[PDB]
């Protein structure tokens, strides 16, 4: 259905975003080498094209909606997504925004001013290169399209619940992206209102986030925070669902703590809205207010810790089978524990006053968001891809892609925790002379990681040629070897095509109209 | 007996309306960003008109699916009801964004340009001449449709048409009165940090209400072709009342500027 | 939950063998718990292996206890009692077989 | 019917042709 | 002090502010590193020492009381990690002590300063606009992109307040050698009270982006004693 | 109980111990290097004016 | 019915004031 | 096609998707 | 000090109106010279000579 | 609302007053053996369900 | 990894700071 083009546009935009990574880091190698435009002419335009194109165009559609519109109805048992007309709306809205964003890059000067476009004089003074209106419209359509898919996923896992599943033992990806869309509702239209406010300010000269008229930019600063903090929780929580499923099926289908897991995910969904706070702790709010803020970011750090202790208990005591998605899950877990550690580090009160807009926070958020989200999307593709695409994915090249990604991204984003505390500024085009050390090996690592992306492209072209002696069966047979089936059902569905080893039983590729008969749980 | 799945299907992905709405939104992008700095006055109105027309085409095909082909059932009824009842709670957030923006601009005083809010140079309207009629006309709108609903349940036609048409002819009068209020206002969009937060938290209702009048004009054209019936609960039948709850929360906006603001 | 009610309950469930994959599935799950299997359970296992007309699962239970046997001393003790049980069974060690 | 869908298809066709004619003026001034 | 190539830590602490930040930073890094040693030993032991046999253990989603034990354990980690955060915020936030006032304002490519703690013998509030040094004007001895021509000069052992605003896309001055970070908003002002420990020129840079000239905005400050600041006439 | 109970107890307790000794030698070594170097430098600048 | 009619009559009486 | 149903459209499609930041950067550096 | 607007209005609603000795207003004059900028005094003197300065007077 | 196309609203009203539901809403767990000697019975308007 | 590091070495090393002596 929508999923195949939905994934093709994600890969297109991902190679565009890695090209932006290539250009930005190739400039950041040595002082003033590759590009003469060390200014917001072309360079801050490149970092905004990079950031907003890649977060909005890659992790957001593939992680929520691709696995959503292909794998939420197939895991809950639904025929199609409950409003089949507006997935089609939202996804065809998306590449019009890709055209809108590349038009924002192309025009005369370029008002690209970072992905978090702060008002005070991003105003009509910058609109001789009026790009930033096109950038905020591309973000506005991506905003409403993710909203539309969020409503669709909520209503699909509400009314089209197949008579198997009650609300007490639900799958983790299903309940995961239900919490994700239920969390997306409560944060999207606030920033839609902020888009139309500041667009009215920079078009029809009423200027309430700007300087004149006593306009105050801190209202917008609260607004885009209040959107962008649950935005990154949208960025990670279906990733937690996918990591739960791969940690399940490659080691041990008895996983640790389901009801505890879904309670912890609802705890993250509760406590994740009301701390927009740490992102500009520094600005000079009140002391009791910022102390309450610092205290509550610790309590948003608790339940994710409970979840990763649960998966730590899960991989323990199970027959691990080190395929490529199990390597993705174990690398996910190791790097995300350290990223949440540095989260607690930045989460303190009196340390953002030394850590804001430096490369220490940059290494931290690249660490959690890049490692977590892209390792989860890696696990999702190399996990569900022979089911949907019907072809086996040449396991040895998947192994070398994993190792090459791991060492490349690690040697990129580990030196930033050294470059940051010494006092690098953020989005610096030309850094001082005493910072030339670690950016060189960061550039080496960026070429390593884009080589691994090109290796992924050769694997994606190798998805044509039906290897049989490379990868056939996840969760190899226990003690049987003469009987042949998918070897695991911890609840006894086994109805027609749905079971407890959920949706591995459709066919390869699944039919254009599956689910004729309603499934049942034991 | 030959049976089936209760939830239904539509025309497949090569469908002109999903490409139409998307290329339309790209035309709206080019309109809003090329009239703003190169100056094409004609086609932003063309983009708004083609948006309205494609919305009515999309709506006409889905109401053809509703009644002219007869697809929806009780599960799909509860699904559309719950979806566009959670759409109310989604609208509460974009509401509360402007609500909290004005709450911050009035609770925290800007030390320049009238530290007391409303500022020195801008004077608010007295809430007793026209707005005392506005709260009561919204209260009557919210008070007579809950009897119009029992009138539609009871099966008669003249009483339901009476309550319905006095409600919505009355709110056409409300469209005219809000137009004359925010025409006769002295301070404008370009004033303070007060003007285009107050005019924003009235123009949102202006946008919602012209969309509301379009939606109920098409609802009445649907009513006059014997489409809707008191047993015809198809799914559009229940999505017509919740804008009264939206007007109750509009009254909740309305109260924060009169009793607590000045 | 304890040792003895486990032994009784799953020997009662275990004399419901009647088949190849049924006895192999109940061998799998009754072997995969968090306790070492009783010698009476493995005597019923070998007798059910005689009932279901299959020899290599009667080899497979022995390498399964060779992994799970948690030391070498209990392994030699099981080799003794299971050795004269083999003399009344006829099943070989893998270490006696060399595939 | 479709007798109004044909001129609507026409005005949509020009409404998605002419902004693509607008964008070289947007890049070239 | 100054950044250095291949640097592990940050610059030298000359404030009780940076002494407290370094102390609390080593505290939180200590708790972070016991948690990292934990999870590294866990993942190595599980993945390597569990080669396996093809059975997985039976026990399904459970473990109530020992699981809630290791959910109560992060809470005591938070309390012990957050009490020094509370005492250091209480020690750092207050500004009541009498202090010299120097005020800054920055317009997209520079800063300028004003000395009005003490109406001097001339009685005039002074100004100087701290611009940059471009490629042609390079003193080859001094270091590039931290080159501010007209330095701040501040007496040692003196409480100093930075009561700043800005315009013209706004941004923030941050000197990581002494640890300052404020808003410099167009309409709102804020202070930060800080003495200094030693003498010596201290270097900083601009945190928040302003746009086409976010690169070329260096920020420095010189630290002298009381009589050398007393001799600093023609301010 | 059995082997998996013995292994979770020994494993988590030795993980506590190894993380504790890694961060304890780290904090002792580097934090005492800080107290030596910085308190000696402040001793020079204060006791020698 | 009584919530609609008499309250709407009082509404039309209060509307004629201003 | 006769030579490219999807044999080169993957390579060429990704070449375009990698090369459009290059031509955007080129026309923005030319200004 | 806190709410610099109150300090400025305190010694600006001095000798213009409310004829007072120059020393208690001079205390707040010295308070405004520190702690509060000097470039914007041209702006909030233009606001006063225009007559739509935000002070109550 | 009778005599309209697609009488799926018939058996909601019909099954509402007589019991037999419309679109086989009901679940199943017959507390069985799962054994090939007596498997769970399969009823369909087809040979595969 | 060798092809990545070698490609990095043979793409660009040109036009940096003034001189090592200037740093001194
Ligand atoms: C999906 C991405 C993602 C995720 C999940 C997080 C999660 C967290 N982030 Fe981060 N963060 C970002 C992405 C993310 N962040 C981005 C993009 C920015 C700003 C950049 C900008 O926008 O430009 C940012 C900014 C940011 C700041 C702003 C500082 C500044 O601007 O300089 C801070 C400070 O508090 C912070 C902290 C945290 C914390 C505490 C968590 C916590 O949720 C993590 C908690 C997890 C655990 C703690 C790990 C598991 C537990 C243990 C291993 C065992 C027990 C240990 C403890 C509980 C003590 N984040
Ligand atoms: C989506 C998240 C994401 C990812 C993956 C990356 C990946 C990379 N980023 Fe970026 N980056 C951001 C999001 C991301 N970044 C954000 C928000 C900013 C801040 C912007 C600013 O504030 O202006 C930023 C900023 C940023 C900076 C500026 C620092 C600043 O001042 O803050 C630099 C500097 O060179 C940089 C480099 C890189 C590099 C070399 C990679 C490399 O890791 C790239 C190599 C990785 C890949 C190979 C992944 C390929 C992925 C796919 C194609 C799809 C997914 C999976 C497949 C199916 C293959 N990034
Ligand atoms: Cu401001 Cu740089
Ligand atoms: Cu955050």
């Amino acid at each position: 259905d929508i999923a195949v083009l939905y994934f093709m546009l994600a890969i297109f935009s991902g190679m565009a975003g890695t090209a932006m990574s290539l250009i930005i880091r190739l400039e950041l190698a040595a002082p003033g080498s590759q590009y003469l435009h060390g200014n917001s002419q072309l360079f801050n335009v490149l970092v905004v094209g990079h950031a907003v194109l890649m977060i909005f165009f890659l992790v957001m559609p593939a992680l929520i909606g691709g696995f959503g519109n292909y794998l939420l109805p197939l895991m809950i048992g639904a025929t199609d997504t409950a409003f089949p007309r507006i997935n089609n709306i939202a996804f065809w809205v998306l590449p019009m925004g890709l055209v809108c964003l590349v038009t924002s890059t192309l025009v005369e000067s370029g008002a690209g001013t970072g992905w978090t476009v702060y008002p005070p004089l991003s105003s009509i003074q910058a609109h001789s290169g009026p790009s930033v209106d096109l950038a905020i419209f591309a973000l506005h359509l991506t905003s409403i399209s993710s909203l539309l898919g969020a409503i669709n996923f909520i209503v699909t896992t509400l009314n089209m619940r197949t008579n198997g599943m009650t609300m007490h033992k639900l799958p983790l990806f299903v309940w995961s992206i239900f919490i994700t869309a239920f969390l997306l509702l409560l944060s999207l239209p606030v920033l839609s209102a902020g888009i139309t406010m500041l667009l009215l300010d920079r078009n029809f000269n009423t200027s309430f986030f700007e300087v004149s008229g006593g306009g105050d930019p801190i209202l917008y600063e609260h607004l885009f925070w209040f959107f962008g903090h649950p935005e990154v929780y949208i960025l990670i929580i279906p990733g937690f669902g996918i990591i739960s499923h791969v940690v399940s099926t490659y080691s041990k289908k008895p996983v640790f703590g389901e009801i505890s897991m879904v309670y912890a995910m609802a705890s993250i969904g509760l406590l994740g809205f009301l701390v927009w706070s740490h992102h500009m702790y520094i600005v000079g709010l009140d002391a009791d207010t910022r102390a309450y803020f610092t205290s509550a970011t610790m309590i948003i750090a608790i339940p994710t810790g409970i979840k990763i202790f649960s998966w730590l208990a899960t991989i323990h005591g199970g027959s691990i089978r080190l395929a490529t998605p199990m390597l993705y899950a174990i690398a996910f877990l190791f790097l995300f524990t350290m990223g949440g550690l540095t989260g607690v580090a930045l989460a303190n009160a009196s340390l953002d006053v030394a850590f804001h807009d430096t490369y220490y926070v940059v290494g931290h958020f690249h660490y959690v968001l890049s490692m977590g989200a892209i390792f989860s999307l890696f696990a999702g593709y190399y996990y569900w891809s022979p089911q949907i695409l019907g072809l086996n994915y040449n396991e040895k090249l998947a192994q070398i892609q994993f190792w090459l990604i791991f060492i490349g991204a690690n040697v990129i984003f580990f030196p930033m925790h050294f470059l940051g505390i010494n006092g690098m500024p953020r989005r610096i085009p030309d850094y001082p002379d005493a910072f030339a050390g670690w950016n060189y090996v960061a550039s080496i690592g960026s070429f390593i990681a884009t080589l691994s992306l090109f290796l992924f492209i050769y694997i994606l072209y190798d998805q044509l040629v039906n290897g049989l002696n490379n990868k056939v069966n996840n969760k190899s047979v226990i003690y049987n070897k003469a009987p042949d089936f998918v070897e695991s059902n911890t609840i006894f569905n086994l109805n027609t095509v749905k079971s407890s080893s959920i949706e591995f039983l459709l066919t390869s590729p699944p039919a254009v109209h599956s689910f004729n008969t309603p499934a049942v749980q034991s | 007996r030959h049976q089936q799945h209760p939830f239904h299907m539509v025309m497949p992905s090569p469908w002109p309306i999903v490409v139409s709405f998307a290329l339309l939104s790209l035309a709206l992008s080019t309109a809003l960003t090329m009239h703003g700095y190169i100056g094409n006055m004609n086609m932003v109105y063309l983009a708004l008109f083609v948006l309205l027309t494609s919305s009515i085409l999309w709506f006409r095909d889905i109401v053809a699916e509703a009644t002219y082909l007869g697809d929806h059932t009780m599960a799909v009824r509860k699904g559309i009801n719950l979806g566009f009842l959670m759409f109310v709670l989604s609208e509460v957030l974009i509401f509360a964004g402007l609500f909290w923006a004005y709450f911050h601009s009035a609770m925290s005083p800007d030390v320049t340009l009238g530290a007391c809010w409303p500022p020195v140079g801008i004077e608010a309207v007295q809430p007793t001449e026209l707005p005392l009629l506005n709260t009561i006309i919204l209260l009557s709108s919210g008070a007579t449709v809950t009897y119009s609903h029992h009138a539609l349940i009871a099966g008669n036609r003249n009483k339901a048409l009476s309550g319905l048409l006095i409600t919505f002819w009355l709110i056409v009068i409300f469209v005219t009165c809000q137009y004359i209020e925010y025409t006769n206002a002295a301070f404008t969009i370009s004033d303070g940090v007060y003007g285009s937060v107050f005019y924003a938290g009235t123009g949102l209702h202006f946008l919602h209400m012209v969309m509301l009048a379009a939606m109920l004009g098409v609802n009445y054209w649907r009513m006059r072709n014997y489409h809707l019936t008191a047993g015809h609960h198809v799914g559009y039948e229940t999505t017509i009342i919740y804008t009264h709850v939206l007007d109750v929360i509009w009254l909740f906006l309305y109260v924060v500027f009169y009793w607590w603001g000045v | 939950e304890t040792f003895e009610e486990f032994t009784a309950r799953y020997e009662k469930e275990f004399d419901e063998a009647y088949d190849l994959f049924e006895v192999q599935r109940v061998l799998n799950n009754c072997f995969s718990y968090d306790l070492v299997p009783a010698p009476a359970v493995i005597e019923k296992a070998l007798r059910a292996a005689r009932r279901v007309n299959d020899l290599p699962t009667a080899i497979r239970v022995f390498e399964a206890l060779k992994y799970k046997v948690e030391n070498e001393d209990q392994y030699k003790a099981y080799l003794d009692e299971l050795k004269d049980v083999r003399q009344e069974l006829g099943v070989p060690l893998k270490e006696e077989l060399f595939p | 019917s479709a007798l109004y869908l044909y001129p609507f298809y026409a005005i949509f066709a020009v409404a998605v042709v002419t902004p693509l004619l607008y964008i070289p003026n947007a890049i070239r001034g | 002090d100054v950044p250095t190539p291949y640097a592990c830590y940050f610059q030298d602490s000359a404030t009780p502010n940076q002494e407290g930040i370094l102390e609390l930073h080593d505290n939180i890094m200590f708790y972070l590193l016991v948690i990292l040693g934990l999870v590294s030993w866990m993942l190595y032991t599980i993945v390597m020492t569990y080669s396996k046999n093809p059975i997985a253990y039976k026990y399904i989603k459970h473990g109530q009381t020992i699981e809630v034990i290791w959910t109560i354990f992060p809470a005591v980690i938070l309390l012990i990690i957050a009490f020094p955060s509370f005492i250091l915020l209480y020690l750092c936030d207050e500004v009541i002590s009498p202090a010299m006032t120097i005020k800054a304002i920055g317009y997209q490519w520079y800063w300028k300063y004003e000395y009005s703690d003490f109406i001097n013998d001339s009685g005039e509030t002074v100004e100087f606009e701290s611009y940059v040094i471009p490629d042609e004007l390079l003193e080859e001895g001094q270091l590039r992109l931290l080159d501010t021509d007209t330095s701040m000069v501040v007496p040692v052992d003196t409480h100093i307040r930075f009561v700043v605003t800005a315009a013209d896309v706004i941004h923030d001055f941050a000197i990581p050698s002494l640890g300052i970070k404020v808003d410099a908003t167009p309409g709102r002002l804020n202070q930060v009270s800080a003495l200094i420990q030693r003498e010596g020129v201290f270097y900083g840079a601009c945190s928040e982006l302003c746009g086409t000239g976010h690169a070329n905005m260096p920020i420095k400050i010189e630290a002298v004693s009381l009589p050398k600041f007393l001799e600093w006439l023609n301010e | 109980t059995g082997t998996i109970k013995r292994r979770v107890i020994m494993d988590i307790v030795l993980g506590f111990s190894l993380g504790g000794v890694m961060a304890s030698y780290w904090w002792w070594g580097f934090h005492m290097d800080k107290i030596n170097k910085r308190e000696k430098f402040y001793a020079e600048l204060a006791e020698r004016k | 019915w009584v919530a609609l009619p008499a309250i709407a009559l009082t509404a039309v009486n209060t509307y004629f004031v201003e | 096609g006769r030579k490219t149903p999807y044999a080169l459209s993957h390579f060429g499609f990704f070449a375009i998707g990698f090369a459009v930041p290059f031509v955007a950067c080129y026309v923005q550096l030319k200004k | 000090t806190k709410h610099c607007w109150q300090s400025y209005v305190d010694y600006h609603k001095c000798v213009n109106m409310k004829g007072e000795d120059f020393a208690p207003c001079k205390v707040f004059w010295k308070t405004y010279n520190a702690l509060c900028p000097l470039d914007w005094i041209e702006k909030w003197d233009d606001q006063r000579e225009k007559g739509i300065f935000a002070g109550d007077i | 609302d009778l005599d309209q196309e697609t009488g799926l609203a018939r058996l909601e009203l019909l099954g509402k007053l007589e019991g037999i539901d419309v679109f086989d809403t009901k679940p199943l767990d017959s507390s069985r053996k799962g054994t090939m000697k007596d498997p769970i019975i399969i009823e369909s308007y087809d040979d595969y369900r | 990894l060798l092809f990545s590091v070698g490609l990095f070495a043979v793409v660009r090393m040109a036009g940096g700071q003034d001189a090592k002596t200037m740093n001194k």
